[PDB]
């Protein structure tokens, strides 16, 4: 109790506890985003689009999870890529409960193609299966989803030849970029069963300035503001 | 007669001290309820508890006996403590409205620069304003009419002091709250407003439902703050300035007084007993 | 191909042999045994300091020190007698799913969604802990790890494989293949000569450290196995599963002996452990509480309620004095 | 997926050719161990507070 070693131990415990509170406050000032999507769905294009001029504010390659730090308008973002984790999803998907939002990337030009696992499985039907699975987990009831529709210009070039009816048999209408993009967007947002709790923000990836990072910013601030209105009782 | 009034005012004090201790206790021992917002609500409960144990019992006695029987010195203390703890209560309602405002309208500050030191500074400023309003009458700003009648524990009712302690305690607090919650209402309404047809219809119904939730909430907060303290602070500004033929019916005096003090009973109900985070933590502690 | 016919008839041979060895259930033999009696354990310590979900803990062999891991990327070493934080190691990756504490008391290990096991030299010349080694080679997340000795460690991973490493060299000496699902759990034998593993294929398998071969298989559960623990004797083990039930298997009989289940439990088991004498089986659950089972009777003897969230980790002292349970609410509670 | 099936069957014949014993003998061994060490475990029988380091030093 009053021994010198006891006092030294208590002081060390106090020093450690102060550092741990300082670390917890610093860490609380970040916005954590989970990045999902199919394998060749343009995830790397998005990752690069975020880290253009502002990044990071004998090690071994991790290969499990990829970290991406970027700041935009006085807001620091953490984005986690788990595309290289080829295992059972439900074993580790609960570790990401509490993220601000989920970024899902779909390649619009994937409808003609099929997966290499089996020919009778369209790449976009697997995309909807993944979207339905992640959107309706018990852990992600209140997590909003940012949806990116990648490769618009290759999608456009294709639909002059191949119709969208090969992906959606029940579809019937003219063939042009606007009416196909709208139909696919309405198809992916119909998979939302938690309409009252969560919202889907859809965008078409452009290659102009940082309009993609502006979209993420404007969607994350909307999420935060709506959370604070619900806490206050006004939403 | 006096049996009736002593038990009606007696239950009011009991329900008040019970309601406020429960809120502080929930905060004290629940780790979930340890956020900047619930610190400011918890401090209102402390202040409102301090009113219900210190002022309200000593005031109920002056009502049922119709005389002051504690001497001139105790009464100076009663008046000072009445103008200290109750002013601090009305400025706690503005600290909460400024915190809510800075969160709806400033996400960057919310994420980056918002810490419990904010709540500590706000509570300290509230109590400082309370002291700055309640101390002047002790060191000056006092009329001999207060001490003229031993069977009376009224306030200085100096004209300049009336303006000071009536504008700095209600009328300036009121303006601030009407501006902040109007801005909050406009910001809310924006965020709300901004087969496919069924989806459209569903969204239209959800928007209207959320526009009825926000209007109901704002109407409750302000229409409980107004209907508690406004009747009192109108009379307390008029009577001293308009002396001639302005007889206050004794009955009306007491109803108005104890309608004001009922704000310390209704504040826990609206700020604590409605938000689920508290309501569910009460379930938890009740079940061992 | 046509090798499935021979595989099927060998399956039928094993089944028929196991049935001939059944003559009297444990429950018919432990029938004249006096019941344990209701167990009243009351939380003695509550350790605080983690800011996120705890996932793992491991007691020290000195029965006083213990290490824990949290999603906030901190590895705290506690003094359980005085409730004192002795060390606090900042991890490179905050996605940690397991930890282990060396039997000699000089090293700790970590691992998680990063497919790497990191080893820290606690006892150094400066008193500041640094990353002694990093072990790479697994293709999936590191599920479990246990120090075989001061220079060897056994790890299991979500690539359906386990591996033994040499810390000084840094490369995996042996690889244990044969599982068809994610390997979730792992338990070293008391003599550190064998070890068992539970997987997502609803089976438990036994391995030999030297030969690197599977000796036995155990199929009693119908869903994923999340925890496994050796009996103190070393001739049996217990498995925790999502079936809301835990089972006891015996090495020499090659079959399960007991099934601990109840109608009021429909969640999954996250952790299991045995008492010093093996009479008690402590199991953590998703229902926020730990239920104490009588190993020889399959009846509840007590409940360790008191955690606000899911109980994720659990451990019994080497001398058997006290039991520690961590949870998702970021509090370790020593019960004794 | 053919070499897989050959490896599978080669393991199954190693796990079939092992010495098994009667379930009664194993149960007897476990119970002998349990009441063999039944005094050494403070969790089974509460320990006096004088000898308990986690209640009073
Ligand atoms: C004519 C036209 C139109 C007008 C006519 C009719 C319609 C309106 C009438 C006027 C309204 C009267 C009161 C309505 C209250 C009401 O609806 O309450 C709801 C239901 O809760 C209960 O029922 C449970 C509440 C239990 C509270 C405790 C009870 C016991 C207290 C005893 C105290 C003394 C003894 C200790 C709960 O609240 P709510 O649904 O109104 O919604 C919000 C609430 O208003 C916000 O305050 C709250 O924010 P907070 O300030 O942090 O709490 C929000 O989170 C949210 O809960
Ligand atoms: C004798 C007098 C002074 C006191 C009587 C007891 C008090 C505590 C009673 C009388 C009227 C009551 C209120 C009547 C109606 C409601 C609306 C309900 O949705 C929440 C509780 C609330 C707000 C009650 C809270 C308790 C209350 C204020
Ligand atoms: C006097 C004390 C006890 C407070 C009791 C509440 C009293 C003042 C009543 C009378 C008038 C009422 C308001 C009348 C109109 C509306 C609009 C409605 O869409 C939501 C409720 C709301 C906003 C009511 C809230 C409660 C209210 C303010
Ligand atoms: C909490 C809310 C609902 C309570 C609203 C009603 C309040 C204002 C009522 C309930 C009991 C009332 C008191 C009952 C008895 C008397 C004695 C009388 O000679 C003067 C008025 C006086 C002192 C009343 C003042 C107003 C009073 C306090
Ligand atoms: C019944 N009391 C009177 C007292 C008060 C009276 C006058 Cl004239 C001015 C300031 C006052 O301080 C405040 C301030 C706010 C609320 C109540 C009071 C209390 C309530």
């Amino acid at each position: 109790t009053l021994s010198a070693e006891d006092k030294a131990a208590v002081e060390r415990s106090k020093m450690i506890d102060r550092n741990l509170r300082e670390d917890g406050e610093k860490a609380a000032r970040e916005v954590k985003l989970l990045l999902l999507g199919a394998g060749e769905s343009g995830k790397n294009t998005i990752v690069k689009q975020m880290k253009i001029i502002h990044e990071a504010g004998t090690r071994v390659k991790t290969t499990g999870i990829v970290e991406t730090h970027f700041t935009f308008k006085d807001l620091h973002f953490k984005m986690f890529d788990v595309g290289a984790q080829r295992s059972e999803r439900k074993k580790w998907i609960h570790c990401f409960e509490g993220v601000t939002a989920i970024i899902f990337c779909v390649a619009l030009s994937d409808y003609d193609l099929v997966l290499a696992e089996d020919e009778e499985m369209n790449r976009m039907h697997a995309s909807m299966k993944l979207f339905d699975s992640i959107c309706n987990n018990k852990w992600f009831t209140d997590t909003s989803i940012i949806l990116f529709l990648n490769k618009k210009d290759l999608f456009e070039e294709k639909i002059k030849k191949s119709p969208l009816t090969i992906c959606y048999p029940e579809y019937a209408g003219s063939n042009t970029y606007e009416e196909a993009a709208a139909y696919i967007q309405c198809q992916f947002e119909d998979l939302n069963k938690r309409k009252d709790t969560k919202e889907i923000y859809t965008h078409f990836t452009c290659s102009t300035d940082t309009k993609n990072v502006q979209f993420v910013f404007d969607a994350v601030t909307d999420v935060i503001i709506k959370n604070n209105l619900k806490d206050c009782g006004l939403f | 007669y006096q049996v009736i009034t002593s038990l009606l005012l007696g239950t009011l004090i009991f329900c008040a001290v019970l309601g406020n201790a429960c809120v502080v206790a929930a905060i004290a021992l629940e780790r979930s309820l340890q956020n900047v917002a619930n610190y400011l609500i918890g401090s209102l409960a402390v202040t409102d508890l301090m009113v219900s144990v210190l002022v309200l019992p000593m005031a109920a006695l002056y009502q049922v006996l119709n005389k002051w029987t504690l001497g001139q010195v105790t009464c100076d203390l009663f008046i000072a403590l009445d103008v200290l703890c109750c002013t601090s209560s009305i400025w706690h309602l503005c600290a909460i409205a400024l915190d809510r405002y800075w969160a709806i309208t400033d996400p960057i500050d919310y994420v980056n620069k918002r810490t419990p030191r904010r709540a500590a500074a706000l509570i300290s400023l509230t109590w400082l304003i309370g002291f700055l309003i309640s101390i002047p009458p002790m060191l000056g700003w006092r009329t001999p009419e207060d001490r003229s009648d031993p069977d009376a524990c009224t306030i200085s009712k100096d004209h300049g002091y009336t303006i000071y302690s009536t504008f700095g305690a209600f009328y300036i607090p009121l303006l601030l709250m009407l501006v902040l919650y109007g801005r909050i209402f406009r910001a809310a309404r924006f965020r709300i407003r901004k087969k496919n047809e069924r989806n459209a219809e569903a969204k239209r119904k959800m928007a209207l439902a959320r526009e009825r939730k926000t209007v109901k909430t704002l109407g409750i907060i302000m229409g409980t703050f107004i209907l508690c303290w406004l009747p009192f602070f109108i009379v307390a500004l008029v009577l001293p300035f308009c002396e001639s033929s302005c007889h206050m019916p004794t009955l009306l005096g007491a109803i108005i007084n104890w309608l004001g003090y009922s704000n310390s009973l209704l504040n826990p109900v609206i700020y604590a007993y409605f938000n689920k985070d508290f309501q569910n933590a009460f379930k938890k502690i009740i079940k061992c | 191909d046509q090798l499935r016919q021979e595989a099927e008839q060998l399956k039928n041979q094993i089944r028929d042999a196991r049935k001939a060895c059944a003559d009297a259930t444990l429950s018919q033999i432990t029938n004249n045994i006096d019941p344990v009696g209701r167990i009243q354990m009351r939380t003695r310590r509550t350790l605080r300091g983690h800011l996120a979900k705890i996932y793992a803990m491991h007691w020290g062999t000195d029965s006083r020190l213990l290490v824990s891991a949290s999603q906030d990327g901190k590895l705290i070493i506690w003094d359980s007698y005085t409730t004192n934080k002795v060390h606090a190691i900042p991890l490179r990756s905050s996605w940690v799913m397991t930890c282990a504490y060396a039997p000699s008391g000089n090293y700790v290990a970590c691992g998680g969604l990063d497919n790497i096991c990191s080893i820290y030299n606690l006892k150094t010349r400066e008193g500041n802990v640094r990353v002694s080694r990093e072990l790479a080679g697994h293709t999936g997340y590191l599920s479990c790890c246990r120090f075989l000795d001061d220079n060897q460690i056994v790890t299991s991973s979500g690539d359906t494989t386990c591996a033994l490493w040499d810390i000084e060299t840094g490369q995996q000496t042996t690889t244990f293949t044969g599982h068809t699902g994610d390997v979730m759990s792992l338990s070293l034998a008391p003599d550190t000569r064998l070890f068992v593993s539970g997987a997502c294929d609803a089976s438990a398998k036994l391995w030999d450290v030297r030969e690197g071969m599977c000796r036995q298989t155990f199929t009693g559960h119908e869903s994923d196995i999340n925890a496994i623990c050796f009996f103190p004797n070393g001739n049996a083990f217990a498995t925790g599963s999502d079936d809301a039930t835990c089972r006891l298997f015996d090495l020499r009989a090659d079959q399960e002996l007991m099934t601990y289940s109840h109608d009021n439990i429909i969640c999954g088991i996250t952790s299991v452990s045995f008492s010093k004498s093996g009479r008690l089986l402590l199991a953590g659950y998703d229902d926020f509480n730990c239920n104490v089972w009588d190993a020889l009777k399959a009846d509840r003897a007590g409940v360790l309620a008191g955690h606000d969230n899911r109980v994720s980790c659990l451990g019994v002292t080497d001398d058997g004095m006290a039991v520690a349970t961590g949870s998702w609410d970021s509090f370790l509670k020593i019960w004794n | 997926s053919i070499a897989q099936a050959r490896k599978l069957v080669e393991q199954l014949k190693m796990e079939a050719n092992i010495d098994r014993i009667k379930v009664s003998k194993a149960a007897a061994d476990l119970m002998a161990y349990c009441e063999a060490h039944a005094k050494e475990d403070p969790l089974l029988t509460p320990v006096p507070a004088s000898e308990n380091p986690f209640r009073e030093k």
